[PDB]
RNA sequence: UCUCAUGGAGAGUUCGAUCCUGGCUCAGGAUGAACGCUGGCGGCAUGCUUAACACAUGCAAGUCGGACGGGAAGUGGUGUUUCCAGUGGCGGACGGGUGAGUAACGCGUAAGAACCUGCCCUUGGGAGGGGAACAACAGCUGGAAACGGCUGCUAAUACCCCGUAGGCUGAGAAGCAAAAGGAGGAAUCCGCCCGAGGAGGGGCUCGCGUCUGAUUAGCUAGUUGGUGAGGUAAUAGCUUACCAAGGCGAUGAUCAGUAGCUGGUCCGAGAGGAUGAUCAGCCACACUGGGACUGAGACACGGCCCAGACUCCUACGGGAGGCAGCAGUGGGGAAUUUUCCGCAAUGGGCGAAAGCCUGACGGAGCAAUGCCGCGUGGAGGCAGAAGGCCCACGGGUCGUGAACUUCUUUUCCCGGAGAAGAAGCAAUGACGGUAUCCGGGGAAUAAGCAUCGGCUAACUCUGUGCCAGCAGCCGCGGUAAGACAGAGGAUGCAAGCGUUAUCCGGAAUGAUUGGGCGUAAAGCGUCUGUAGGUGGCUUUUUAAGUCCGCCGUCAAAUCCCAGGGCUCAACCCUGGACAG
């Protein structure tokens, strides 16, 4: 199914993730439908674009744990 | 998209016609335009169209190993009917 | 004894057994369909009145549908195929009766 | 010239023709020497040139030049050959890399040593 | 003198000289590069292009005891809890590899209508009553092994029947079809069956674009269409019978040859040329060929069946196997790495969860393969000495260069402390005691390689004498060689420097922009003319080109602009856009 998850970019030892809406059977960095959020542990930079997230969650998109909890902190699950 | 106007080369077969479509294209290197002519097997139930006709060509489901196209009455054309001379 | 190939062996055996089941379910359809067709030839050629002879025929027909849909929901067939089989039986049943003469839609 | 004619494809390029076919698109090739001998150069250049016929991995047989001063090379020796043309000798399109495989480095050459495969003196 | 432009260089060589036409050659960039000499460090990348040739060993796909019957470890026992073959459930169709085949709707792009869809959402109804088996197990038995054979035996979310069904068949009449329980003390949860939607993933169909060959000219008969019967998830010569004679083709069919394609990469002033490694999408393949089965999904890399070729085991009666998965060995080759660590991160699979498995991935190691950063000292140093070399013997030059005196410690060495990366309950880090930070020594641990005739920056001397040798082209070398070899000196780049190979450039040398044809290569011997291309003036029409506005899209990464982050840069990240 459609899954909203992290796709890993940046370089060796320094990791930065995009949060993307993509069919679950594509590869981890593979092609996708929409880019939505942005994330990173070291700079502690996190932010998302909420209308997109909601539009995908509406059509049944499953998030993955890390992503799920990111959406929790930004309160996207309450509006739902 | 835009349907293809052409003229009929061969009416002989049943419920079909053989249309020639001429379209112009600006040749990729040398920028002049050229006429490229292609042929089509067009499905025409009722066999209304004869040889020489000018017919519009429409798209639909495959009716055979070839004909994808429905033969349709000419869409718009300048009337060859005489006009006033003011 | 400890045997390790799950995927390989197990899926193999399962495939066999399920295959036998499927084979049965299809054969049934081919069969009952065939009886229907023999009955239809027997009827188209000779002269009865269908009001009388449609009774054995429709008993066979109903049996056939039963076999079909039982094979759909048991899952050896895909429903859209079933539709075609039934449609065929119906068509033959419609062909014979125009030959003998009771019904003829025209518009 | 005429556009109409250019659209019949009247411009076609001349492909690049290699100078060392026997190499088959490689920097070097290893070969065995069939024969070692000398040849005289095209006049007015007279001298005696050191050349060996080499049979290669790509199957060809060619004639290649041996640079430097003096050599130990003899038949059934495995050398390494490289490209480049000697204007002197007719037909000779290949050199022999010195200092690798069976061709030793030139003895007692002190300058531009890398061309001849010579260690640096301490 | 506003605006636009950040871009187009030549040189040698035919002659006794000249001008020209014309080729050859050089200066520049780029490598998945190799070889030679030399080699201190770090940052980010890259690493079988050839034989889609063989493969020893180990690992790369399983999970669920909360579907189920058993038996085996303990425990005193069915209070506790573990493992486990077996039946069932989903997953093994994704992920990983390679480019052989494929000139095709295979790919890119844009459209369409006749379809399918497990898991995920959204929603409308339901889950009655029975019955029969089969493994496991048991006993007997055949086998060296692999794996079997009889007879009993048994459970289920596994099989079969009956009842009911907003669905299916049908003009209708009518006809036909479903279920499964498991958790919990209950509430309730995860499921099951039938419809109806949604999103995503697939199947088809069509316009356009999609290599060289005319010393390949006719090719095609299920071939091009029509009906009738079949078949497919769905349209269709997909199949078959009959009817008709079409379909494609000099604008290049057919045949042969080469090739995975595209985002892109390299070059170019631009117009465009060459190419498709890493990175991302799609196709195609899995020892060589052919089949199907299971299934939402395959004609299935670590599944089945057969034939073939080849390797192994055998107690010779028979079996086992498929690295173009990660490493690794042989072989081929100029050439391309460790039989490493870990599931901690991200991503997958199964599960109620605990959790388990993941050679995807995250990391390490090896290698100057490449791009980028830093170093190998800084300041002063009689103008006196040793030495090399040149010298008209006056002196010049290596040379402020060294020696020598002070300052500094990036790097080196010896000790200390030491992350973020981990996600909101704590816990949990393979990397790693690494990155970084503090102290203690001490100029201490660290420069080579091409070239010096012209293009081309940089010159003299000894040694040789058409010899030995050099050379990218012109061409040097027969006694004083600025062209060979040595020395000293200088120049260019610098942890690299050269040589060879490949591609574009310069090349206006295949020319649209941008050439020519009286004598330099080049006007058919001359007409007639078919296709084809262009075609006088005036008014109107239409709007195919053309032009302008607006919308959709041309994936992300790359290039361009603007900021931000690793001390800088390379690299990474955000946002945005001209082209076309
Ligand atoms: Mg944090
Ligand atoms: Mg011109
Ligand atoms: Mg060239
Ligand atoms: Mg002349
Ligand atoms: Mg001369
Ligand atoms: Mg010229
Ligand atoms: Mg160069
Ligand atoms: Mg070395
Ligand atoms: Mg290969
Ligand atoms: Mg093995
Ligand atoms: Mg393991
Ligand atoms: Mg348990
Ligand atoms: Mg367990
Ligand atoms: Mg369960
Ligand atoms: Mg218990
Ligand atoms: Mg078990
Ligand atoms: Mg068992
Ligand atoms: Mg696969
Ligand atoms: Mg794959
Ligand atoms: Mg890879
Ligand atoms: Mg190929
Ligand atoms: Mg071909
Ligand atoms: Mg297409
Ligand atoms: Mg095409
Ligand atoms: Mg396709
Ligand atoms: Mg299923
Ligand atoms: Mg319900
Ligand atoms: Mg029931
Ligand atoms: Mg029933
Ligand atoms: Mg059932
Ligand atoms: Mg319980
Ligand atoms: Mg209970
Ligand atoms: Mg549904
Ligand atoms: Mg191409
Ligand atoms: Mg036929
Ligand atoms: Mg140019
Ligand atoms: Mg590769
Ligand atoms: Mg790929
Ligand atoms: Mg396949
Ligand atoms: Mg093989
Ligand atoms: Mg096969
Ligand atoms: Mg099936
Ligand atoms: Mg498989
Ligand atoms: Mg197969
Ligand atoms: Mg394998
Ligand atoms: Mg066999
Ligand atoms: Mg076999
Ligand atoms: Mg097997
Ligand atoms: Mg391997
Ligand atoms: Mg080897
Ligand atoms: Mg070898
Ligand atoms: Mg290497
Ligand atoms: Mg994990
Ligand atoms: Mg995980
Ligand atoms: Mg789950
Ligand atoms: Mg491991
Ligand atoms: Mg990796
Ligand atoms: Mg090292
Ligand atoms: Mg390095
Ligand atoms: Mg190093
Ligand atoms: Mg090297
Ligand atoms: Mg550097
Ligand atoms: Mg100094
Ligand atoms: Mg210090
Ligand atoms: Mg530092
Ligand atoms: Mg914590
Ligand atoms: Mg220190
Ligand atoms: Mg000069
Ligand atoms: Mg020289
Ligand atoms: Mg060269
Ligand atoms: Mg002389
Ligand atoms: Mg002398
Ligand atoms: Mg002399
Ligand atoms: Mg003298
Ligand atoms: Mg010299
Ligand atoms: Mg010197
Ligand atoms: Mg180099
Ligand atoms: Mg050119
Ligand atoms: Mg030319
Ligand atoms: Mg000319
Ligand atoms: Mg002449
Ligand atoms: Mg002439
Ligand atoms: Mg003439
Ligand atoms: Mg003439
Ligand atoms: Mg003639
Ligand atoms: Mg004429
Ligand atoms: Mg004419
Ligand atoms: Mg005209
Ligand atoms: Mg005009
Ligand atoms: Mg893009
Ligand atoms: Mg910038
Ligand atoms: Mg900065
Ligand atoms: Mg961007
Ligand atoms: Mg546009």
């Amino acid at each position: 199914m459609v899954k909203l998850r992290l796709k890993r970019c940046g370089r060796k030892q320094r990791a930065v993730y995009r949060i993307v809406a993509i069919d679950v059977r594509s590869r981890r960095e593979g092609r996708d439908l929409q880019k939505v959020g942005f994330y990173d542990p070291i700079k502690s930079q996190t932010y998302l674009n909420v209308p997109a997230i909601l539009d995908f969650l509406e059509k049944g998109a499953q998030p993955t744990e890390t992503v799920y909890d990111i959406l929790k902190r930004a309160e996207v699950f309450k509006e739902f | 998209m835009r349907s293809m106007q052409g003229k009929v080369i061969c009416a002989t077969n049943d419920k079909t016609v053989n249309v020639e479509v001429v379209r112009l294209a600006p040749h990729p290197k040398y920028k002049r335009r050229v006429r490229k002519k292609k042929k089509y097997q067009a499905h025409d139930p009722d066999n209304q169209f004869k040889v020489g006709d000018w017919v519009q060509l429409d798209k639909c489901r495959p009716i055979s190993k070839t004909k994808t196209f429905l033969a349709v009455a000419p869409e718009g054309r300048q009337s060859s009917a005489t006009r006033p001379k003011p | 004894t400890l045997k390790k190939a799950d995927s390989a062996a197990k899926r193999t055996r399962q495939a066999e057994t399920r295959r036998l089941r499927n084979k049965a379910r299809k054969s049934e359809v081919k069969t009952r369909m065939r009886k229907v067709f023999e009955a239809l030839d027997a009827l188209k050629k000779k002269s009865g009145a269908s009001t009388e002879e449609l009774v054995p025929i429709d008993n066979l027909i109903a049996e056939a549908y039963s076999a079909i849909d039982k094979a759909v929901v048991k899952g050896t067939l895909h429903r859209n195929t079933a539709a075609r089989r039934k449609s065929r039986l119906a068509r033959n049943k419609k062909v014979v009766e125009i030959h003998h003469g009771w019904y003829t839609p025209s518009l | 010239p005429t556009i109409k004619q250019l659209i019949r494809n009247t411009r076609q390029p001349i492909r690049n023709v290699t100078k060392s076919p026997a190499l088959r698109g490689c920097p070097q090739r290893r070969g065995t020497c069939t024969r070692v001998y000398t040849i005289t150069p095209k006049k007015p250049n007279s001298a005696l040139r050191k050349v060996a016929r080499v049979r290669l991995t790509s199957g060809f047989e060619i004639t290649a030049y041996i640079p430097g001063i003096g050599h130990n090379l003899q038949e059934h020796s495995v050398v390494l050959v490289r490209g480049g043309r000697v204007k002197d000798l007719p037909g000779v399109r290949y050199h022999i890399v010195r200092g690798t495989l069976d061709a030793v480095g030139v003895k007692d050459r002190q300058q531009g040593r890398s061309k001849y495969g010579v260690k640096k003196p301490k």
